[PDB]
Order: C-alpha cells, then sequence, then structure tokens
C-alpha cells in the first residue's frame, strides 16, 4: 500500500515524458525562430559593414 | 546415518525462510531506492530543466 500511496509528487514518469516534450518544444519554438531572425538581421548588418 | 540424513533434509527447509525474508526486504529496499531516484529525477526534470531553465 506504501507503493500505492508513496508516489512521488507530480504527474508520473510516463506522463512526464510528453510533459517535458511539450515544455521543451514550446521553449524551443518560442526562441529558435527568434534567434534565426536575429541572425538574419545580424548578417544583414555584416553585409552592410 | 539416517539421523544425519533427516537432519540434512530438514536443514534446507528450516533454512529457506530467512533467505525468503532476505530477498523480500532487499526487494523492498530496491523500491525505496527507486522511489528516491524517481524523486531526484523529477526534481532534475521539472524544477531544474522544465520550469527554471
Amino acid at each position: 500500500l506504501h507503493m500505492k500511496t508513496s508516489l512521488p509528487p507530480g504527474l508520473p514518469t510516463q506522463e512526464l515524458l510528453q510533459i517535458q516534450a511539450s515544455q521543451e518544444k514550446q521553449q524551443k519554438e518560442n526562441l529558435g525562430q527568434a534567434l534565426k531572425r536575429l541572425e538574419k538581421l545580424l548578417k544583414q548588418a555584416l553585409e552592410r559593414i | 546415518v539416517l539421523v544425519g540424513e533427516q537432519q540434512q533434509c530438514q536443514d534446507a527447509k528450516s533454512q529457506q525462510k530467512e533467505q525468503m525474508l532476505l530477498l523480500e526486504k532487499k526487494s523492498a529496499a530496491y523500491s525505496q531506492v527507486l522511489l528516491r531516484c524517481l524523486t531526484l529525477l523529477q526534481r532534475l526534470l521539472q524544477e531544474h530543466r522544465l520550469k527554471t531553465q
């Protein structure tokens, strides 16, 4: 019953897999395209040098 | 000879209980270690990587 009641806090590991997949994919999607746009502007500045 | 045979026969049956308890308690100790690992890994994923990072 301890093994049925002493579960660690938060949603379990098999659910934590898609939890971390969703969180890391939204973290990447919010930032990587912004980095690409920044690099495009920066290389525009490089060719304007 | 037959007293020795009977004693050696009963020795294993009297023995097996303590290895049964030994494997049971080490099996529960494995569950405790796995629970501690699960807590540490969920701390590493959620607290250290998912939310803060």
